[PDB]
């Protein structure tokens, strides 16, 4: 019935019905996609010594705890190297600073963490976490229009 | 008897699983409906035999209370037969 | 009509009657033409007709020829509706065990017959036999037997021997036995021989068995002979469309009855070989067994759909019988729903109805009123005209609509206000316009909630509604006096608006003849809405005999307030309004006019502030900006001198001066306290910011910032959530409980990046969670507690009694947690309140607290009242109205006839869903107040040194000023070394007592000669010696170290004088040798006398739970396994054996009989001396203390003192506010069932367990009569096995299990009264609380006439 | 009210008893101990420091923490 | 949920005093279920699917293992030396880290800490960058520990003592005149490395392969007689069929990742090398090295 440090990239943290069956009906991100498995896998920017390529790499769940993962958010100076010393990254669940040279991978782009239903709020980021939800959910009942506009 | 302190386990935690009513049967049970029938009698007296942990937080007791030690007479009882008398097709 | 309803065994006879005719055949219909085919499982001419006066032969089609049978195919030319009460019965080839009375726990005929279940199961199924009457040979009546000796005894015996087997044999042994002989036998043979299971079992029985003799049953009916089938129509095979036929399971087990009885009728009759007739006897048994109820035994047969299907118990027992669902709450004809609106223009006793509603709702009503008036010829003109819907139509509905209030409810009706009636105004529209004010209470919103609306027919219906359940006759919470009725969220913050003061607004300072010249400025434009101003009001009071005397004035008030004057009605000051008006002084204000101008001008005069709040917060302009949400500006320092701390912390973690859990903790504590900072600033920065000028410089007034203006007006939100919205939001927690380490350190004005946003998600998701569960099982507790304390209401209007408690200011650590004006307002006292000095009867013995009588008693300072309750009231099967208080949701007095057991229970589950659902945790006496010393429980020693050292237990000080009444609590510990002495002058700032936990005295009462008597050094003494000191310790030690050389011996530390002989203890044979329990900081060894009460022997070394669940565990009353151990009996006290774990503690009495024995388990520390004479009613283990034991010993009272305390700390630590009636009425609810001291006079069994009232009737009609009655032992069940134990069996089977009920009912002939609710609602009477208690009256003194 | 706005109060609850019990471990008293209670080691200055009122030597505190973890 | 190994610890809510269990499940795409759970008083049981609960090396015994490698597998050695006084015993000093010596330890005839201390790291630091080889202390140090392997006469061929032995002083007695010089104990402490198998050895009924299968067979299908390889015929189709047992592909990915194999596909039947890694991760889970599996971990 809840969200694990794992969710990260691959089940929208915030999209659920709520109601009865929260976090049940989990739904997918946005560039989640399916291991050769079965498993869920999201893709990380490959980012060797201290140059973030732009080459993407499928993670899944049991292989992304192993790595020090970059943040979406991290500033690059027009070649791939971050412009500050420690950096904002997610080693084992746990986020972090991790110095320049540690990072194993970034993050493709800032809206892999959340579905397609809750990207298309605009100033997410600035909402109750569960108000963003029943906004969600409150989206995918709308009526369509006579002038849609 | 451990199906006798089996009881008195299942109370003095206030829930049994299918482990603890798997643990504590007589070993010499093979036909199936015989442990359907005791665990049916079990949880009658209380206490309702789950197939897990839960009742962790869950605190809420009907099943008082000359119920409890009849269906105990059985379950002692249940260990000096065998069975059946339950299936017509059987007998 | 009717009165009680009898339930019994049923002969074959009685079931003969029932019938019409026997079914025979296991035929339903015709196939082809579907007929019901003759003469099986829907016979025509058994179970009546098909047709409306129509036989089955088509011969005849009139009514004509209603009442005959027609000759060719024997139906009788009745309605169909016949159809569905005629019953039939199938004659059985073989007798049959029921299988109620065979598998319910107990089984009742094997405990009827006293043999063992296996044995009947045995004779059942045909693996044994059984003798009955075995002849004068060799074997007793119940002997079993088999196949083998049966045939070896055969030979020895063919006549004088009787073994039959099967539901033969078990019936001629139920008619053979004869229940006077037997139960005399067990008489006889339980009178001159008694054992403890023996008679425990043969009473059992005997009082079994006197029952079967006093019902009018017969021992054999239980074995079934003729069997009854449930009649057509409620077991239908309706045709669906497609010529596919739905049928109830029922047929089908009906019909496998029926072709086995067939069956086996036809091998009786072919004379078959026993074995074949064998299997088809428990062939019909198992079908037989499986239509009573199946899935009992023997996994239940399974229908052509793979599923067991349903029984009549299954149609009648579980969450889905008839007792249940459609027993309970059905679907109900003249109601609507639809979604609520706001519609402010309202007033609060009238709701919108749209037309279309109101026209569909209404239809007979206008129909009548249409053909009344002459509109329509007939009502069928009627008809045609209301669905053309004409002109004339919508008036004569507004006609009709006009007083008929309609009953508004709502989806989960939590408690009593979720029912309401108004008055429908007819609205234009489709949505029903709720008044604001009324959504509190049907804890309502608009943002998609439901309402249903119910139309009242009849007119004592419309009565009801008008005059019990109008919106503006329930103002208050019926969970207490206080209403619920207070402005939500546009109107506080309008108000709060409105009555507030800038610093130099415009027109200031003008003074103004009253208040109509100030809206005449306002309006006008010339004066701010809050511009200070002197204006001169009139304000009323009611001081003399209803004499409203004027006093006028010129008040220094603002032009907010002074507009706002004019809805305040007559009797109210102007302080009410001269304030800023939040929710709480808006609140306040409601319920001062309450309690002074009555009800009336109260409803008028909060409809007037919602009117006026919301006119003036919308001429407010009130909004919110992005740049209303300031954030600090040295925020960025706290955060980075905060991160500074943590890289301190990590940087020594790094360095191996810290663990890995300390440093976390560290963490969360710098960051805990940095959000703290955050918060503080941005509240600083915010509140005050408006910094305005007036003729000069400038001054920092209250700020206007609107999130601020609607946090502090209490409109919405609060610290926190703008905490969230400027400071930072904190530390996010993970579902477990378990802080994250890092806190967001930003706002929501500010954006959370993917990082912040994904930790908030994991708390946010389990707390939504978390509510879409506590939902769901919301009203458990409220449904819990109404079963228990259903048919209790109030009976009496007065049962004249002086029992009652002693109510008292609850002051719990430090000071008071609650005043005793709110604990005793609207309760009736028990015995009279003299004044300190006591001077005179102040308040009289049966005076209703209310307001005036609450101010004159803390006029006096009075801290201790004897109120009557409802717990020690006196009459049976109610509770007499003055000594259950004033119905605090009406407020004048309870009438006789309310039903407060079900507005006790659900004023105890409304407030229960403001409580969290998982449950939820938490040097010397130094005064801190003025006043003077009380020392309670004391019995100590002034020891050379001139401190004081308590050698009692229950030594605690509590404070009394100049007035008396007790200022503040506190607990003396044993051996708190008391600077002061007791009673004698003290001030805030000399410290009373210190004491050192380290150390417990033996505190001796004399300063004389230290003797170790019978004080083995080795065996009875450890020689311990601290070489720091260098200190000679013979410290004892436990029993679970030395030896047995003085092993239970006991080490006894005396004090004797100075010459050499024992210093006996002032008062008893004994002199003060203390004899010593092990571990003792015994410092002092032999040949030192010292002071009076030093510490020779020195013993060495307030969670609160929070949940709902607390809750329902407080009730249930579960005994907690580290319970305090009081004491049975006061005395002196003193040990005995040792080291079994349960070791011995025996008190004896000066008078009574001693030797009471107690196993205290030595895991627990022992905290009584070893001869201190211990009082009744104490604690010697210490911890939780089963509230079983405090009524065994202290009494009732104190039982109830102690669970009403452990609720309402439950309720107060969150806030919520929850009256003492409710409390005490469910716990009466909870002892109600007492066993005897003395089996004296009475007609009941020693250890037998009756209802208290049962008892407390026979002995006041036995020592009123010559004997003297019984000596009871009150006892205390939880709520969910009391509400188990009822005495009616239509109630209690409805919701408990329906199997043991009915059958249990049926073997005692047990007879239900209906009297109860339960009851009344099931049958469909009136129910005997409310309006139906005067019904109930008169036709109960019909009867009995 | 709402779905969200009683879910707030359940998590404002839940984050705070649960940071007053993680903050209620933290030691604020005063009264130096010096020797570790189960080892009598001395604890090192600055690790009393820190935490006042440290009853404990870091490597004893890590021991009876290990052991804490499973819930002996 | 995927098939594999799953490690879960069941959270103080079956014991009153509150102690975590922490069970490991095998549930695999097609076949039997495996359980190792542990008991209150720190058991090991192997319940094959779900019915009875047996004890740990009951299983390990039908592998055709016995008790002295089992202990080899399942722990560290300590080697005691009866050193002609007293015997005196081997050391490596990070092993100590976190005692309290019931002696005085000293090397170069130098006290390196006093009797009673609990052992530090900087007496780690003392031993070994003095490197203590072998150490001396009492006897009763030696006491109460257990023997590692069999140990049998060179008089009459009869046991010194058994495999899996507590020790005493007449143990050490006659290991003297049997002229040892090689007590094996083992290493176990309270806090990383605690007897577990140790007990479960103490606790198992049974003691060689054929009572081993015997026992399984009476679990499995109760009342038909046993036989020697009609029971082994049963085990080994149990969790070792091509046909019967299959942990698929996806199933053999998580298990070789959830033990930390270097490889990532193999077969599709169980091995020794299987369920002995995951008696260890457990063990070490329990050891305080390693997690519980979250449930949700997706
Ligand atoms: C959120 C909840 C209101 C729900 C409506 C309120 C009602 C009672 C509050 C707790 C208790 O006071 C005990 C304790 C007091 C400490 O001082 C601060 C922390 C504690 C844990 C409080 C947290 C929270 O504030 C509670 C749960
Ligand atoms: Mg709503
Ligand atoms: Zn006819
Ligand atoms: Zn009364
Ligand atoms: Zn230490």
């Amino acid at each position: 019935r809840d969200v694990h440090p794992t969710h990260y990239g691959r089940v929208c943290p915030i999209e659920t019905p709520e109601g009865p069956n929260i976090g049940l009906i989990n739904s997918l991100s946005v560039y989640a996609q399916t291991n050769e498995y079965g498993f869920l896998e999201t893709p990380y920017r490959k980012v060797t010594d201290g140059v973030v390529t732009d080459e993407i790499h499928y993670l899944s769940a049991i292989e992304e705890g192993n790595y020090v993962i970059a943040q979406a958010n991290s500033n690059l100076d027009e070649e791939g190297h971050f412009v500050e010393d420690l950096v904002t990254c997610r080693s084992k669940g746990e986020s972090s600073l991790f110095s320049r040279d540690q990072v194993d991978y970034m993050d493709v782009s800032t809206q892999q963490v959340v579905s397609v239903g809750a990207s298309l709020i605009p100033f997410l980021e600035h909402d109750d976490a569960n108000r963003a939800l029943m906004g969600a959910n409150m989206q995918r009942q709308a009526v369509p229009t006579l002038r849609a506009d | 008897s451990q199906l006798k302190l089996l009881v008195t386990r299942g109370k003095e935690q206030g829930y049994l699983t299918y482990a603890e009513v798997n643990d504590h049967l007589p070993e010499d049970i093979v036909d199936s409906d015989q442990i359907e029938d005791i665990i049916q009698m079990i949880n009658d007296m209380g206490i309702q035999v789950m197939e897990e942990a839960p009742d962790a937080d869950d605190l809420m007791n009907t099943a008082d209370e000359d119920a409890a030690e009849a269906a105990a007479q059985v379950l002692s009882s249940v260990e000096s037969e065998i069975g059946r008398t339950t299936d017509p097709v059987r007998m | 009509e009717f009165d009680a309803i009898k339930i019994a065994l049923a002969s074959p006879d009685m079931i003969r009657s029932w019938s019409f005719g026997e079914v025979k055949k296991p035929e339903t219909i015709n196939y082809r033409t579907f007929k019901p085919e003759r003469d099986g499982l829907f016979c025509a001419r058994i179970f009546g007709p098909v047709k409306d006066y129509e036989c089955l032969c088509g011969k005849y089609k009139r009514l004509k020829h209603r009442g005959v049978i027609c000759e060719k195919c024997g139906v009788e030319v009745t309605q169909t509706k016949v159809r569905r009460e005629r019953m039939g019965h199938i004659e059985l080839a073989s007798p049959t065990a029921h299988i109620w009375f065979l598998k319910s726990l107990p089984s009742r005929i094997g405990l009827l017959l006293d043999m063992p279940l296996r044995d009947i199961e045995r004779v059942l199924y045909f693996e044994s036999y059984v003798v009955i009457e075995g002849g004068m040979t060799n074997l007793e009546r119940q002997q079993i037997l088999t196949e083998e000796q049966y045939l070896d005894a055969l030979e020895e015996f063919g006549d004088e021997f009787d073994a039959k087997m099967g539901a033969e044999a078990i019936q001629a042994l139920l008619k053979s036995m004869d229940l006077e002989q037997e139960c005399e036998q067990l008489r006889e043979e339980l009178n001159e021989t008694n054992s403890e299971t023996k008679r425990k079992k043969l009473t059992k029985r005997i009082k079994l068995l006197e029952a079967f003799v006093q019902s009018g049953n017969k021992p054999e009916w239980m074995i079934l002979t003729v069997l009854p089938v449930l009649p057509p129509d409620l077991r239908p095979l309706v045709p669906l469309d497609g010529g596919r036929f739905a049928t109830s399971d029922l047929n089908d087990l009906y019909r496998r009855v029926i072709n086995r009885n067939n069956r086996l009728k036809r091998l009786l009759d072919l004379a078959a070989p026993d074995i074949i007739v064998r299997n088809e006897k428990r062939m019909l048994q198992e079908a037989v067994d499986a239509l009573l109820d199946n899935g009992r035994r023997g996994r239940a047969i399974t229908g052509s759909n793979k599923r067991p299907l349903k029984s009549l118990a299954d149609m009648i027992k579980g969450k889905q019988g008839r007792f249940r669902q459609n027993l309970l709450g059905k679907r109900v004809d003249y109601s609507g729903r639809s979604v609520i609106t706001v519609g402010p223009y309202l007033r609060l006793h009238q709701c919108g109805l749209p037309k279309k509603m109101a026209l569909e709702l209404f239809k007979p009503f206008i129909y009548g009123k249409l053909e009344l008036r002459g509109l329509a010829t007939t009502i069928k003109a009627a008809k045609k005209m209301v669905e053309r819907e004409e002109a004339v139509v919508w008036d004569i509905l507004d006609e009709v609509i006009r007083e008929h209030p309609v009953l508004l409810n709502r989806a989960p009706t939590l408690h009593r206000l979720g029912i309401q009636a108004f008055e429908p105004v007819l609205i234009e529209g489709k949505a029903i316009q709720l008044h604001p004010l009324v959504c509190a209470a049907y804890n309502a919103d608009f943002d998609g909630d439901q309402m249903a609306v119910h139309v009242p027919l009849t007119l004592e219906a419309q009565l009801e509604a008008r005059a019990l359940m109008m919106s503006t006759n329930n103002i208050l919470s019926p969970a207490n006096g206080e209403p619920i009725i207070v402005p939500s969220q546009d109107v506080v913050l309008g108000l709060y608006y409105m009555t507030r003061d800038c610093v130099n607004a415009k027109g200031e300072g003008m003074v103004l003849t009253g208040p109509k010249e100030a809206e005449r400025l306002y309006r006008s434009g010339l004066a701010s809405l809050h511009a200070r101003v002197k204006v001169r009001i009139t304000e009323y009071e009611k001081d003399a005999n209803g004499e409203l005397v004027a006093k006028t004035s010129l008040k220094d008030t603002t032009v907010g307030r002074a507009i706002l004057w004019m809805i305040v009605p007559k009797g109210l000051p102007y302080s009410i309004v001269n304030q800023a008006l939040g929710k709480k002084a808006i609140s306040k204000m409601l319920n001062t006019c309450y309690r002074i101008l009555g009800l009336k001008p109260t409803v008028i005069f909060a409809d007037q502030i919602m009117y006026t709040g919301f006119a003036y917060a919308a001429r407010s302009g009130a909004s919110v900006g992005i740049d209303d949400m300031v954030i600090p500006e040295k925020k960025h320092e706290i955060i980075s001198e905060a991160e500074a701390e943590v890289a301190e912390i990590q940087e020594q973690f790094q360095s191996g001066l810290v663990t890995a859990g300390e440093r976390y903790n560290k963490v969360i504590d710098i960051w805990a306290a940095a959000n703290d900072r955050v918060s503080k600033a941005m509240m600083d920065n915010l509140q005050t910011e408006t910094v305005i000028n007036r003729d000069g410089q400038e001054e920092k007034q209250v700020s206007f910032n609107s999130i601020y203006m609607m946090a502090d007006s209490g409109a919405r939100g609060s610290a926190a959530q703008i905490r969230q919205l400027a400071g930072m939001r904190g530390l996010m927690a993970k579902p477990d409980g378990s802080i994250i380490e890092t806190p967001i350190t930003a706002n929501f004005r500010e954006g959370l990046n993917v990082l912040q946003y994904f930790i908030s998600t994991h708390g946010a998701r389990k707390g939504l969670a978390d509510t879409a569960l506590k939902t769901a099982n919301s009203g458990y507790l409220t449904r819990r507690l109404v079963d228990v304390a259903q048919d209790l209401v109030v009976t009496e209007d007065d049962c004249g009694t002086h029992e009652g408690i002693m109510m008292t200011p609850v002051i719990e650590g430090g000071d008071v947690k609650e005043p005793l004006r709110d604990r005793v307002l609207g309760r009736v006292t028990a015995e009279d309140v003299l004044k300190p000095g006591t001077a005179d009867i102040l308040v009289p013995r049966n005076t209703l607290l209310h307001e005036q009588w609450c101010d004159l008693l803390e006029e006096n300072s009075v801290d201790a009242v004897k109120v009557r309750s409802v717990v020690s009231c006196d009459t049976d099967f109610g509770v007499c109205a003055h000594c259950y208080g004033r119905d605090l949701a009406r407020g004048h007095i309870i009438n006789k006839g309310e039903a407060i057991g079900v507005i006790a229970a659900q004023s105890i589950g409304e407030p229960g869903t403001q409580l969290t659902m998982r449950t939820f945790h938490i040097s010397s006496i130094q005064v801190k107040n003025k006043g003077s010393i009380k020392l309670s429980n004391v019995k100590s020693v002034v020891n050379s040194s001139g401190k004081l050292v308590i050698t009692s237990r229950n030594t605690e000080l509590k404070l009394i000023d100049e007035f008396g009444r007790t200022k503040e609590s506190y607990k003396v510990p044993y051996g708190a070394v008391l600077a002061k002495g007791d009673g004698e002058q003290v001030a805030g700032g000399e410290t009373v007592a210190n004491w050192d936990p380290h150390t417990m005295p033996v505190i001796t009462e004399v300063s004389g000669f230290v003797r170790f008597t019978d004080m083995i050094d080795g065996q009875t003494i450890t020689r311990q010696t601290d070489e720091l000191t260098g200190l000679s310790s013979l410290v004892v030690l436990d029993s679970a170290e030395r030896t047995a050389g003085g092993k239970d011996l006991r080490p006894a530390l005396k004090i004797v004088d100075a010459q050499g002989n024992d210093v006996l203890i002032p008062g008893t044979d004994m002199p003060a040798q203390y004899f010593l329990p092990g571990k003792a900081i015994v410092q002092l060894e032999d040949g030192v006398q010292i002071s009076s009460g030093d510490t020779l022997a020195r013993i060495p070394q307030k969670d609160i739970t929070g949940g709902l669940p607390r809750v329902a565990d407080l009730f249930e009353a579960r005994r907690p396994k580290e319970p305090a151990i009081l004491a049975e009996i006061s005395g002196i006290v003193s040990f005995g054996k040792e080291t079994k774990g349960k070791r011995r503690l025996v008190i004896t009495p000066v008078d009574g009989s001693d030797p009471y024995e107690e196993m205290i388990p030595k895991w627990r520390q022992l905290n009584v001396f070893e001869g201190e004479r211990v009082e009744r009613g104490d604690v010697i283990s210490d911890g939780p203390e089963a509230p079983h034991d405090i009524l065994r010993l202290r009494g009732v009272h104190a039982v109830t003192r102690y669970i009403v305390n452990e609720v309402q700390d439950v309720y107060r630590l969150q806030g919520v506010k929850i009256n003492d009636k409710h409390i005490e009425v469910i716990v009466r609810q909870m002892l109600r069932k007492a066993t005897i001291v003395n089996a004296g006079s009475s007609d009941f069994l020693e250890g037998e367990q009756v209802e208290y009232s049962r008892v407390k009737i026979a002995n006041r009609e036995l020592e009123a009569n010559g004997k003297v009655g019984a000596t009871y032992s009150r006892d205390l069940l939880g709520i969910t096995k009391a509400s188990l134990a009822t005495e009616s069996f239509i109630s209690a089977a409805s919701f408990q299990e329906t199997t043991r009920v009915l059958t249990e009912a049926a073997v005692a002939g047990k007879r239900d009264e209906l009297r109860g609710l339960k009851e009344n609602v099931i049958v469909g009477r009136l129910i005997p609380a409310g309006t139906g208690y005067a019904y109930h009256q008169d036709r109960m003194r019909r009867r009995a006439a | 009210s709402d779905e969200a706005d009683e879910a707030y109060s359940v998590t404002e609850q839940l984050t705070m008893t649960g940071i007053n019990r993680i903050r209620q471990k933290i030691n604020a008293h005063g009264i130096p101990v010096y020797l570790c209670e189960a080892c009598g080691n001395p604890i090192p200055e600055a690790r009393r420091k820190i935490f006042p009122g440290v009853t404990l030597c870091v490597e004893c505190q890590a021991y009876q923490e290990r052991q804490r973890k499973h819930y002996a | 949920r995927s098939p594999g190994v799953f490690f879960d610890s069941d959270k103080g809510k079956t014991h009153s005093s509150g102690k975590v269990l922490y069970n490991a499940r095998i549930i695999p795409y097609r076949g039997s279920w495996l359980d190792f759970e542990f008991d209150p008083k720190d058991n090991l049981f192997v319940r094959i699917d779900r019915r009875r609960k047996l004890p740990a090396t009951i299983i390990l015994r039908a592998l055709n293992y016995t008790t002295e490698q089992i202990l080899d597998l399942f722990f560290e050695k300590v080697i005691f030396e009866i050193r002609d006084n007293k015997l005196q015993m081997e050391l490596v000093p990070e092993r100590l880290r976190g005692e309290t010596a019931s002696f005085d330890i000293e090397a170069n005839g130098k006290v390196y800490v006093e009797k009673g201390r609990r052992i530090t790291a900087r007496h780690i630091r003392q031993l070994e960058k003095d490197d203590v080889k072998l150490i001396e202390v009492p006897v009763e140090y030696i006491a109460g520990k257990v023997v590692a392997k069999d140990y049998i006469d060179e008089s009459t061929g009869e046991l010194i003592c058994a495999a899996n032995m507590e020790l005493s002083l007449d143990l050490l007695a006659k290991l003297s005149q049997s002229g040892h010089k090689r007590i094996e104990t083992l290493f176990t402490n309270d806090l990383d490395h605690g007897p577990y198998i140790s007990e479960t050895l103490r606790v198992d009924p049974t003691n060689d392969r054929l009572s081993a299968l015997v026992e399984i067979y009476r679990m499995m299908r109760p009342g038909e007689p046993p036989t020697r390889e009609a029971a082994e015929s049963l085990f080994e189709n149990l969790f070792f069929s091509e046909d019967r047992y299959d942990l698929s592909a996806v199933g053999r990915m998580k298990f070789n990742r959830s033990l930390l194999r270097e490889e990532i596909e193999g077969s599709g039947i169980l091995s020794k090398d299987d369920i002995i890694d995951v008696m260890k991760k457990l063990i070490d889970i329990r050891n305080g090295k390693g997690e519980v599996d979250d449930i949700d971990h997706l």
